């Protein structure tokens, strides 16, 4: 089913979701933690230092019916920064597990 | 149906723009 209009809003509802869970879900057990943050593609938790983050595949994807076990990552330097590189900022986050294509 | 086809590829560059960064920056 293809419907840009339908994808919109199953966006909007991911990113409702997701801005509940940056209000509500409880502070990390320690103080050093990566700060939680939707990125407007993908939410993400509070990150663990020195430590891959894997969220799923955002299921607003009109393929995310193909990718049910893909993740997105992020890295949590040691440090409690997203790793970015920057050359130039944003931190850096490998999606290629939630692509569409075959091949 | 092109015009089917051409909605879909305009939804793979909604979300194109949403990798890019959506209504922060976004391409
Ligand atoms: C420079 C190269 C070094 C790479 C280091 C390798 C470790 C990084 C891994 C990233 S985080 C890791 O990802 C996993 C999701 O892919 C996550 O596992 C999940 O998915 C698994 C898929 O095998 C699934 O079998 C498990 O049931 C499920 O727990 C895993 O929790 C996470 O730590």
């Amino acid at each position: 089913t293809v419907s840009l209009w339908e994808t919109v809003q199953k966006w909007r509802e991911y990113r409702r979701q997701c801005q509940r869970s940056l209000t509500e879900d409880p502070p990390p057990a320690t103080d050093l933690f990566c700060n939680r943050t939707f990125d407007e593609y993908a939410c993400w938790p509070d990150g663990e230092p020195g430590s891959f983050v894997n969220v799923s595949c955002p299921w607003y994807l009109p393929w995310a019916s193909s990718v049910p076990q893909g993740h997105v990552y992020r890295f949590c330097t040691a440090e409690g920064l997203w790793l970015q590189k920057d050359n130039s900022s944003l931190p850096w986050r490998d999606l290629s597990e939630c692509e569409e294509s075959k091949r | 149906d092109l015009s089917k086809q051409m909605e879909e590829e305009a939804v793979r560059m909604f979300i194109e723009w949403l990798k890019n960064g959506g209504p922060s920056s976004g391409a």
